[PDB]
């Protein structure tokens, strides 16, 4: 939901 | 090393306007959402705004306190993020930081701006000693913290130096020491230091996500004695 790009 | 560098702060009159800038290097800026967060002695850390990607039509969200007064924007060709602040109020006084990645790994040094409901609760203070295991907790007034709150943990050292430790509940940021870990325990988010070290004496903040905004806890002062 927020920025979950690693 | 990633670098974020804010600029544009100053000493302004209420009703005034100011634009802050932040330039990023060392990571693929255009693939990450960017945030502004401010620190005041009165209100601790407060999330201000986010801006998402080109593929999201640069969607933005704002704290209720700044909505209609502030505008976040970015320029991917310059690896920069901006905060335009209009109709400044005394309560806007603070140190402003640009931050992002997984979700608050990286923080700039901050730029000072002097103008002249969900509650997230943390332990005010904890005392430990080197080699002990210490667990800090983060509670929401809404009920249970779950993986849908994407808990983050950030450390503040002197002088207003922030580094993200954990994002997405339990994911360590790159280069963060192995002794730090994140968990959910009894419906709270929790940061554990397994074998505390003297250099871990710091203030630790948690942040929780609620659909389209973040709410930071009040911070815990951790003292490491001996
Ligand atoms: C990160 O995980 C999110 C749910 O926890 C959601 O699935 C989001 O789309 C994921 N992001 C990516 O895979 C990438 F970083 F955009």
């Amino acid at each position: 939901a927020p920025d979950t790009r690693p | 090393q990633v670098q974020l560098q804010e600029s544009g702060g100053g000493l302004v009159q209420p009703g005034g306007s100011m634009k802050l800038s932040c330039v990023a290097s060392g990571f693929t800026f255009s693939n990450y959402w960017m945030n502004w967060v401010r620190q005041s002695p009165e209100k601790g850390l407060e999330w201000v705004a986010e801006i998402r990607l080109k593929s999201n039509n640069y969607a933005t969200h704002y704290a209720e306190s700044v909505k209609g007064r502030f505008t976040i924007s970015r320029d991917d060709s310059k690896s920069s993020v901006y905060l335009q602040m209009n109709n400044l109020r005394a309560e806007d006084t603070g140190i402003y930081y640009c931050t992002g990645v997984g979700q608050f790994a990286y923080w700039g040094q901050g730029t000072t701006v002097t103008v002249s409901d969900i509650v997230v609760t943390q332990e005010s203070a904890l005392t430990t000693s080197p080699g002990e295991t210490v667990t800090l907790t983060c509670r929401s007034s809404t009920g249970a913290v779950t993986t849908s709150n994407y808990a983050n943990w950030v450390q503040e050292k002197p002088d207003h130096l922030f580094t993200g430790l954990i994002g997405g509940t339990n994911n360590r940021a790159p280069g963060v020491p192995a002794r730090f870990s994140g968990s959910l325990i009894g419906d709270k988010a929790a940061l554990t230091i397994t074998g505390a070290q003297t250099e871990d004496e710091a203030i630790y903040f948690c942040a929780l996500w609620y659909s389209n905004h973040w709410v930071f806890g009040g911070g815990t002062k951790l003292t490491v004695l001996g």
